[PDB]
RNA sequence: CAACGCGAAGAACCUUACCAGGUCUUGACAUCCUCUGACAAUCCUAGAGAUAGGACGUCCCCUUCGGGGGCAGAGUGACAGGUGGUGCAUGGUUGUCGUCAGCUCGUGUCGUGAGAUGUUGGGUUAAGUCCCGCAACGAGCGCAACCCUUGAUCUUAGUUGCCAGCAUUCAGUUGGGCACUCUAAGGUGACUGCCGGUGACAAACCGGAGGAAGGUGGGGAUGACGUCAAAUCAUCAUGCCCCUUAUGACCUGGGCUACACACGUGCUACAAUGGACAGAACAAAGGGCAGCGAAACCGCGAGGUUAAGCCAAUCCCACAAAUCUGUUCUCAGUUCGGAUCGCAGUCUGCAACUCGACUGCGUGAAGCUGGAAUCGCUAGUAAUCGCGGAUCAGCAUGCCGCG
């Protein structure tokens, strides 16, 4: 939360861009799940790591400024 | 200006004295060694002169006599003894002992056979007096 | 001129100061007396035992005293008589 | 466990966080003083064994 | 173990009236000097103005309304536990005549605590009080286990 | 002209009185909006009238230190030990009542396995 | 638990510091320094005896001194043991050092010695008896006003630990006024380690 | 009791050991062996490790210049590494009874022996403190004192402190001066010392005079023999066990912060001895150089900007709060209480989601003094009021200390 732009780590922004310039369709791999939700990779999908499995999701067009870990509950209940 | 670097000998103008460089604390500030004084000197005030590049109270007699005391009393004394001859540097000792119960006179040759400074232990000659001397040598 | 030295005992402080004092009033200067200035106190704090009961505990500190001095009159006729001398690494010496 | 860590606080890591603190005469991670860089039960021995060259046990 | 007994908060020694040696000291069981004392000192005023006449005059004599001679202390002789009433001495009593007080000054419940102490002073003068009921409920208590001793 | 010495509660006063007509002042102002309350201005007053040197005499004071009660002890003191300086002829009268003993009521030192100086942490089985 | 060690009790008001020097701003480093100094002479010099060392830092240059008795021999032909040495230790502080060795009159009186001795004869196998008996009767002879000494762990019974002290005289660590001189020495054996610790009262500090 | 705001005097990665995944095997690392001999660094490509290639890239010092030394690389085999258990193998540590007055010994008597006497009796004390008795006579660890601090004063030294008589300022600010405060060294002082009385006159006890202080002035430090097979194999180390194709390393991410409940320790409230708003004040003790960071300006505010000074009795942290004076609120779930949430931001850090703190907002919870019970506290104490420090990128209601 500061107003010098959101902090992402590069090397999974280089491919996905690449990705999302030539061929929009399959999967991306991370283990980082830090990185500050870009309004521009409307659409794709992202296998996570939760600490123990790649989980994939979709991401929306209301999906701005959150991050990825978000939506990987690591801890499970009842 | 120079290129001042620690350790170079230096000499400041408000003491008029020589001195040592130690560290630069600011922009033009110095920590100055001036013999014993430790001036944090300002680069303005220095000139330069050049850049970076037992005891005794004591004397050791050659000879001791043991005659008429304790075992593990007198090794103690005789270690000592044997360390204060090293410091003397004497290459030949004697250490006179008893004769009745004998155990110190065999006890003692064994100590310096094991003794890290000691090579040899030997009994005396006929034309020092036989018997009434016991010598030894150091290393 | 100013000098300044601190150590952690006065026992060293006093004679070393008065030194200085009676070497300075020999040689030829104008000196004033040395100022006893406050000594202050690091505490710390420490725990007794390696791994439980921090109920005990022990205090420790850094007493170290600063007396003050200076020289009325610049006198570098004899700076060098005051220069020469030397005082144990127990003490530091500051202008 | 102990010794590759220690190996791991002397050699750099890759961001200036990850320099957390450690006493090397005895290795432990909590509780060292910046003023010494020294934790607690090997400060407490050699304290009372003599150096430190200004610490006096207090009382007042 | 050992009897022991101690001055507090006396005023000035020469000429101590109640009424100065109150206005300077003495009483101030609120807590904190600073909204204990003015407060007092309000109370104090607002029952010059309901009865024209003195009130260090009328505040002892709200003292001496308020004043025990019975007290009783419990036993455990007995499976029954019985109690058994004693003569009061006066450091006590005085002190527990002001702690009953104050407390139902501020027990009383009024607006605020002024007028909530000048009616106690009030209804303390005259025998309407709650610390004049609890007076008379130990009073009558203590003399009906009075057999004891 | 004459000279006392006040320390009550980590609060020295210097206080140096002057015949006059008992104008009472510190650090070149008013006591009564220095301290506000009548229960320590009786504390200046109060020595100068068990004895009867009241209205010939007013008092300049330098005051560090403490807290509101904790120079008006040092008032106290100082002026008592000015007066001593001043006529100790009745230096038995003012002893009587007092005021010479310096008072021990310093704050204590907080220890540790304790919250403030005495107080014990709750305890329970 | 136990008490509280007598010199560390005792620094400052009767003791010195062994580290008279004083630093500001380079605290830090320079007392890491004199502990790996010390190791070195306490694992170099464990053959010949030596108690305390005391380091001075005149100029920053460090200043040592070595005490006891039994180095008459490295001041003596080992002049070239003491210049290697030397040269060690300005191998390993930087700026360089100068070294000066201190005889000790009456070695068998002082703690780190006796500790040092019978952890030597615990090792050489000893009853721990006859190696605290003959300690105390010599210290005692020697001059010292009281000496009380200690051992502790498997002394022979391996299955269960214990400790044993003798003393005689007066030991009066209570006091303030007393000089007293603690050590601990660990002897090593092949039962596991057993614990030494022993301390000297040598009369009281007028 | 003597575990439970405890190790941990600070978990976003690190710490970290645990888990998921991806990895390596003389290895994170140490001593040696044999060669290259000085060496790795640094930036681009996929890329978390790490690999792949280039770029200064493997380049020092002494060398009667033969060769040695340092200081790494490569390879190898002995080995290394274990927070892999065992406090019931242990050293070293610590709590507890308990700051309780007890604990013992030499020598001698008596018993036969277990043992006793000393250490019991009379009196006294905080005390096995002391006195008088007494087959005991002595001694030691104990207790007290000796240490530190706080209380009263003398001398020394007056600056970065002080301002008294002075003259001048916005302010001791200056010009002056150590007077006073203070600083901190050296000292002086309190020891039942003295008097009176009680007590055998003994030890003491009681009351006075003095005295700043009176009966160990207060507080601190100081923990006997031992007990709990108390705890600590997380500083250390025979002992077994772990392997080097893993209980050893590396890396990323997660976890140590979960949540139907219970217990403890704290904080904050339930209000008019109050709340809000304005004004007026009055402390001590510490910290500050990869640090404190002034004033001023910007921003409502967290903070931002250029930045003065200070290695500090100068400068900075740093405007203490409670308190007092006045105005208002008018007894209510409230102008109480702020919980939890939404929005917008500030700082730090590669990074604030799990999982930091702070600000401006809006929303406003339960709670109207708490059962059976139960705790702390003998006066600067309790109770309240703020203020520092450590740990430290940022984080404290906890701790330590200050008034």
């Amino acid at each position: 939360s500061l107003k010098k732009g959101p902090f992402v780590d590069g090397h999974l922004m280089t491919k996905i861009e690449k990705l999302n310039e030539t061929d929009k369709k399959q999967v991306v791999k991370t283990w980082s799940r830090r990185s500050t939700i870009f309004p521009q990779f409307i659409g794709h999908t992202i296998a996570v790591y939760d600490g123990r499995k790649h989980v994939p999701v979709f991401i929306s067009e209301d999906m701005v400024g959150h991050k990825l870990g978000e939506f990987a509950p690591t801890r499970t209940y009842k | 200006k120079r290129d001042f670097k620690p350790g170079d000998e230096v000499k400041v103008l408000t003491f008029g004295q020589k001195g040592t460089l130690l560290e630069k604390t600011g922009g033009n500030e110095w920590n100055v060694q001036i013999g014993i004084l430790k001036m944090k000197v300002k680069e303005k005030d220095l000139e330069f002169i050049k850049s970076a590049p037992k005891g005794k109270d004591y004397h050791v007699s050659l000879e001791l006599d043991l005659r008429g005391e304790r075992y593990e009393n007198a090794l103690s004394r005789v270690e000592k003894y044997l360390d204060d001859a090293v410091l003397a540097g004497y290459p030949r000792v004697s250490i006179i002992h008893g004769k009745g119960t004998g155990a110190l006179r065999k006890g003692v040759q064994d100590l310096l056979k094991n003794h890290r400074s000691v090579k040899s232990s030997r009994f005396g000659e006929a034309g020092e007096g036989g018997s009434g001397v016991t010598v030894v040598e150091l290393k | 001129i100013r000098i300044r030295l601190k150590a952690y005992d006065h026992r060293i402080l006093d004679q070393s100061a008065e030194k200085i004092v009676e070497t300075a009033k020999r040689s030829g200067a104008s000196v004033s007396g040395p100022i006893p200035l406050p000594t202050e106190k690091s505490v710390y704090t420490i725990l007794r035992a390696v791994h439980k009961y921090k109920d005990s505990r022990e205090q420790f500190e850094m007493r170290t005293h600063k007396r003050l001095i200076d020289i009325v009159n610049p006198t570098p006729q004899t700076v060098d008589a005051l220069m020469r001398l030397d005082l144990p690494s127990g003490v530091d010496i500051e202008i | 466990a102990k010794k590759s860590m220690i190996a791991k606080q002397q050699r750099t890591p890759k961001f200036k966080v990850q320099e957390y603190t450690r006493c090397e005469r005895c290795g432990r991670p909590h509780s060292v003083i910046r003023k010494f860089k020294l934790c607690r039960i090997c400060f407490r021995e050699l304290a009372y064994k003599g150096q430190i060259p200004g610490v006096k046990k207090a009382s007042w | 173990k050992g009897p022991v007994a101690k001055r507090d908060v006396l005023p000035d020694p020469i000429y101590n009236s109640k009424l100065v040696s109150r206005l300077i000291n003495k009483m101030m069981i609120d807590g904190k000097k600073g909204k204990s004392q003015t407060i007092l000192y309000k109370s104090f005023d607002i029952i010059k103005e309901r009865t024209g006449n003195d009130a260090m005059e009328v505040f002892e004599q709200a003292l001496k309304n308020i004043m025990p001679v019975l007290e009783v202390k419990a036993r455990r002789v007995g499976g029954a536990n019985y109690q058994v009433p004693v003569e009061v001495r006066p450091e006590r009593r005085t002190t527990l005549g002001l702690r009953w007080l104050v407390n139902y000054a501020r027990l009383r419940g009024e607006k605020t605590m002024e007028e909530r102490l000048a009616n106690e002073i009030l209804d303390a003068a005259n025998n309407t009080g709650a610390a004049v009921k609890k007076r008379e409920d130990t009073h009558k208590m203590a003399e009906a286990n009075k057999a004891f001793a | 002209q004459y000279y006392g010495t006040g320390r009550r509660k980590s609060s020295v006063a210097r206080v140096r009185l002057v015949p006059g007509e008992g104008r009472i002042v510190v650090n070149n102002r008013e006591i009564s909006e220095h301290i506000p309350s009548a229960a320590l201005i009786e504390d200046i007053k109060q020595p100068l009238t068990l004895t009867e040197t009241a209205g010939t005499y007013d008092v300049l004071v330098n005051v560090h230190g403490g807290g509101l009660s904790g120079q008006a002890g040092a008032i106290r003191h100082g002026i008592a030990r000015a007066l001593l300086e001043a006529d100790p002829e009745y230096r038995t009268t003012l002893k009587r009542a007092g005021l010479l003993t310096r008072d021990a009521r310093m704050k204590e030192r907080k220890k540790y396995g304790l919250k403030g100086a005495r107080r014990a942490p709750q305890f329970s089985k | 638990g136990q008490k509280v060690n007598p010199v560390g009790l005792r620094i400052g008001v009767i003791r010195d510091w062994e580290s008279k020097w004083y630093a500001g701003k380079d605290y830090a480093d320079f007392l890491h320094e004199d502990l790996k100094i010390r190791e070195y002479i306490s694992k170099r010099l464990s053959d010949a005896s030596v108690s305390k060392v005391e380091i001075e830092r005149a100029a920053n240059r460090v200043n040592i001194t070595i005490h006891t008795a039994k180095p008459g021999m490295v001041i003596g032909k080992g002049g070239s043991e003491v210049e290697a040495l030397r040269k060690a230790l300005n191998s390993l502080t930087g700026k360089r050092v100068h070294i000066n060795i201190l005889e000790i009159k009456r070695a068998d009186l002082d703690a780190q010695l006796v500790a040092d001795n019978i952890a030597r004869q615990l090792e050489n196998r000893v009853s721990f008896r006859r190696a605290q008996k003959q300690q105390i009767q010599r210290t005692m002879r020697a001059g010292a006003q009281g000496v009380k000494t200690m051992v502790s762990g498997r002394l022979g019974g391996a299955d269960i630990a214990r400790s044993e002290y003798y003393s005689e005289g007066t030991v009066p660590l209570h006091t303030l006024r007393a000089d007293i001189d603690y050590a601990t020495s660990e002897a090593d054996t092949t039962y596991g380690k057993l614990g030494v610790k022993v301390w000297i009262y040598r009369g009281e500090v007028l």
